[PDB]
């Protein structure tokens, strides 16, 4: 367990959150 | 014109079905992304 | 007929753009699903 | 780390793999 491993999982989850909000936008605009 | 109208209708039908499939697949990816993000946060906890 | 053709074409253009956006979003989801699966495997190992 | 935790991560990765293959199919068929 390291600072780099924690920073990596934070980056990955934050990018996943941005993509989840974009998916929801896309799916609502589609309808 | 009758033949054009029919071909344009069938392309529309086609794109409509494709859109439906893409939308369904994206709803599935949405759910799986969330489940993986939760497992990431559980494993890094 | 001229106006029907034009409105059928514009509905096609519309679905075509929607499909393009859906496809792009799904390729992004594909990449992020893989990145989260690799992190889950790293975290569990 | 528990047996139930390992089984959960295997289930989730296996589902992710089935969805990745399905995504690739969808994306090639819509070409």
């Amino acid at each position: 367990s390291t600072a780099a491993g924690q920073e990596r999982r934070e980056k990955l989850t934050e990018e996943t959150d941005d993509l989840l909000d974009e998916i929801d936008d896309v799916l609502e605009e589609n309808a | 014109s009758a033949r054009d109208i029919h071909q344009l209708e069938a392309r529309i039908d086609s794109l409509a079905a494709r859109n439906s499939k893409l939308m369904e697949t994206l709803k599935e990816a949405r759910q799986q992304l969330l489940a993986l993000r939760e497992e990431v946060d559980r494993l890094g906890q």
